[PDB]
Formats: structure tokens, C-alpha cells, sequence
């Protein structure tokens, strides 16, 4: 049955180049147009490319124009993009289409996508910082507190409280890529506010490429008056 | 953002039918056929309708698509649990030269309660003020359906840069939180009156405000 399979996905620094390609196979691959679309983490699709069944004709979307260049090989079943002077706003999945045009133009066939990382880092452990329980929180009832995990490279790192004796009520959230070119991501757990006098918080955060392990106290503000 | 303009959200019970408005002009939708793309979580989009209202082999006709004007809607009828995913309209575009999508609909298929989310923002704390760095943290818990609006606001002007935002995951009573982080310096901390998480869920926005001159 017809497939379409990318590679070259990777990390790149901005300024930087790199080339993904796309493997056809089950249909005659210089029949068709092809396409490549992309989507930032979380965001929409964005069409990125085009190329006619010879290659003799290309499109390129806006933001990528004098950047990038699509080719393909007829004889090697295979779609090109260069990618060159990458920005952190290119780090997207990028994904080969099929672009058929017998009656409207459409997208009929997709690869599985190949992610493209943007940022100028390298390995490098994690800063920790407290997110005290509001002081409007801590009168009564429950609160709120949390770690914010910031400026690490790779993923991941894994969040536990109390070193693991504290499960309920916590959720450590998934990472966000910031401007900075690394990472960030919060841990957050629900306690009740009687216990902020007296029960210790640590949020206990590990990052294995790094071999760090760092252990943040989190405890009620100075400005706080229930404490 | 995208050029077409769909709905952020949809959801109807399993066995309900819903639609999904895409809104374009002359250049797009106006002069040229419609495609839909359905994206499962954690997979690349698959065409699910094209030419305005053909299905390809393997949709099935609870699956419809039509255009009128500078329209066009996609219809689910029975709907299941096997239909929630992102749904992306898609056309060609003269005035752009240009394939363009609308900004995806997340499709819900219910089955728990609706719960409008709770916010809690934390300014930036000492210790990060102190590496001269400044995040505001808003954290977004126990809303369903899965789908949500940030905006930020310095004073009551929106803030665009220094934004990031993730996608809606499961905590572990079932419903659903998200994060939202603006970076500023600490100089543009100090030079506002105030900051704000704006949430949008479904009828609702759920607004919090920090001050760097309060204790929050
Ligand atoms: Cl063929
Ligand atoms: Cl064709
Ligand atoms: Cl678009
Ligand atoms: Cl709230
Ligand atoms: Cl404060």
C-alpha cells in the first residue's frame, strides 16, 4: 500500500542548515505533486512547500522563502527540503503530503512527521525555583504550591515530593521549549494550609543527561502574615 | 496566526451530531474546494474529506463536508469516542499563492462532567528575580473539556512575546490541566501595575492578577 516515511529530523543552532528528506513507495512517486507541511508543539498546521511531479515548478510559503528549498529525485522515490539560516520559530514536526490536484488542491497521503528542534544548547542541569502557596492561600482550606523547573537541556527531568512520599494532589506538567532554546516545565501539589507551619515540601527534581539532581525547599513567602 | 477561522473547541455526548464552521473569503474558500484533515492525538493528520464533501476509501458517511460562499462546515453524526482529535480545514488560497489550513478545532467526545477551570498564577519568586530572570506561572487544573484560551495582560495591554503555553493533559482525577508561562526581565516586571492570566474555557474566561508591589 503507498507510504511516505521522513528522516533528518534533529537538533540544529539557529543560523544553522539541515536537510530532511521523505522515502515514496506503493505508487509511481514522479506522478505526483508533493508538499511538505509543518506544526509547532502544540499549535496548528502550517504548509511550508511544493514541488510539481518533474520538480521543475516549486512553492514556498511566506516565512520560508529564501530559506528553504524543496527538490526531489524521480529515480530515488525521494522528496527533499533544505533548510538553511533556521530560526527557533521553525521547530516544528514536519510532515512529506501527496498533493493531489485532479479536481481541488488536497493533502490525500502524510508521513508519520520528523521533529526539527531549533535552539543553540547544549547539555546543561536545570535551575530551581520555589512557587510559594499564594499568601492569600495559606488562611485556610487548601493551597497550592510548586517547583518551576527552568533553562535545562535535554529532555527530561522527572519531579517527585518528598522523595516520593508525597503523591496525591500532584501534577507535574509537561515541558515547554522557551526563546531561551531550553526548557522549562512546574510541578505542582494541593496540601492543606494547617500543615505549612509544620510539614516540610521539597520538590526532588532529577536530570539524568546531566547526572544533576537538585532538592527545592518550598516554603510560604516572608510577606506572607499566616507565617 | 492561520488564515481560515474555525471554532477552538467542539464537543457533543457519544451519538450526537456536531458541526465545524470554517470561515474564509473570496481567494480561499470563495474560489476553491475545502479538504478537512482529522488529527488523532499523537499522530500526523490523515485527509477525512476533500473536494468541499467527498470521503476517500475508509471514512465512513457518518462524515460529511459542504461549502457555501466563503464557508464551509464538516458534520459528524453518531459521534465516538474514536472521533476526538484535532480537525484542520484546508484550501488553496489565490491572493497568498498558498495551501492555507484554519487554526483546528479540538473535537470532545464528553464523558465526564464539564468543569470550568481554576487559575492560579505565581509571580516571579525572589530567587528567580535574584538570577535577574522574572516567569510568571499560571497553572490551569481541573477543567474539562480539554481545551483552553490564555491570554496574557501587562496593565490591560495583551502581551504576545515571552508567551508559552502547553496542550491540555490529564491529571490524575481525569480532568484535564495546562500551563501557561510569560518571561519578562525583571525590569518589565517592576514597570507594570499589574499582569494577568485570562483563561478561556467553553462561556467562561477566568482571570488572575499578580502585582509586583503586592504580596500575592
Ligand atoms: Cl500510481
Ligand atoms: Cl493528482
Ligand atoms: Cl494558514
Ligand atoms: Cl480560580
Ligand atoms: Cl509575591
Amino acid at each position: 500500500e503507498v507510504q511516505l516515511l521522513e528522516s533528518g529530523g534533529g537538533l540544529v543552532q539557529p543560523g544553522g542548515s539541515l536537510r530532511l528528506s521523505c522515502a515514496a513507495s506503493g505508487f509511481t512517486f514522479s506522478s505526483y505533486a508533493m508538499s511538505w507541511v509543518r506544526q509547532a508543539p502544540g499549535k496548528g498546521l502550517e504548509w511550508v512547500s511544493a514541488i510539481s511531479g518533474s520538480g521543475g515548478s516549486t512553492y514556498y510559503a511566506d516565512s520560508v522563502k529564501g530559506r528553504f528549498t524543496i527538490s526531489r529525485d524521480n529515480s530515488k522515490n525521494t522528496l527533499y527540503l533544505q533548510m538553511n539560516s533556521l530560526r527557533a520559530e521553525d521547530t516544528a514536526v514536519y510532515y512529506c503530503a501527496r498533493l493531489r490536484a485532479d479536481l481541488g488542491l488536497y493533502m490525500d497521503l502524510w508521513g508519520r512527521g520528523t521533529l526539527v528542534t531549533v535552539s543553540s544548547a547544549s547539555t546543561k542541569g536545570p535551575s530551581v525555583f520555589p512557587l510559594a502557596p499564594s499568601s492569600k492561600s495559606t488562611s485556610g482550606g487548601t493551597a497550592a504550591l510548586g517547583c518551576l523547573v527552568k533553562d535545562y537541556f535535554p529532555e527530561p527531568v522527572t519531579v517527585s515530593w518528598n522523595s516520593g512520599a508525597l503523591t496525591s494532589g500532584v501534577h507535574t506538567f509537561p515541558a515547554v521549549l522557551q526563546s531561551s532554546g531550553l526548557y522549562s516545565l512546574s510541578s505542582v501539589v494541593t496540601v492543606p494550609s494547617s500543615s505549612l507551619g509544620t510539614q516540610t515540601y521539597i520538590c526532588n527534581v532529577n536530570h539524568k543527561p546531566s547526572n544533576t539532581k537538585v532538592d527545592k525547599r518550598v516554603e510560604p513567602k516572608s510577606c506572607d502574615k499566616t507565617h | 496566526q492561520s488564515v481560515l477561522t474555525q471554532p477552538p473547541s467542539v464537543s457533543a455526548a457519544p451519538g450526537q451530531k456536531v458541526t465545524i464552521s470554517c470561515s474564509g473569503s473570496s481567494s480561499n474558500i470563495g474560489n476553491h474546494y475545502v479538504s478537512w484533515y482529522q488529527q488523532l492525538p499523537g499522530t500526523a493528520p490523515k485527509l477525512l474529506i476533500y473536494d468541499n464533501s467527498e470521503r476517500p476509501s475508509g471514512i465512513p458517511d457518518r462524515f460529511s463536508g459542504s461549502k457555501s460562499g466563503t464557508s464551509a462546515t464538516l458534520g459528524i453524526t453518531g459521534l465516538q469516542t474514536g472521533d476526538e482529535a484535532d480537525y484542520y480545514c484546508g484550501t488553496w488560497d489565490s491572493s497568498l499563492s498558498a495551501l492555507v489550513f484554519g487554526g483546528g478545532t479540538k473535537l470532545t467526545v464528553l464523558g465526564q462532567p464539564k468543569a470550568a477551570p481554576s487559575v492560579t498564577l505565581f509571580p516571579p519568586s525572589s530567587e528567580e528575580l535574584q538570577a535577574n530572570k522574572a516567569t510568571l506561572v499560571c497553572l490551569i487544573s481541573d477543567f474539562y473539556p480539554g481545551a483552553v484560551t490564555v491570554a496574557w495582560k501587562a496593565d490591560s495591554s495583551p502581551v504576545k512575546a515571552g508567551v508559552e503555553t502547553t496542550t491540555p493533559s490529564k491529571q490524575s482525577n481525569n480532568k484535564y490541566a495546562a500551563s501557561s508561562y510569560l518571561s519578562l526581565t525583571p525590569e518589565q516586571w517592576k514597570s507594570h501595575r499589574s499582569y494577568s492570566c485570562q483563561v478561556t474555557h467553553e462561556g467562561s474566561t477566568v482571570e488572575k492578577t499578580v502585582a509586583p508591589t503586592e504580596c500575592s
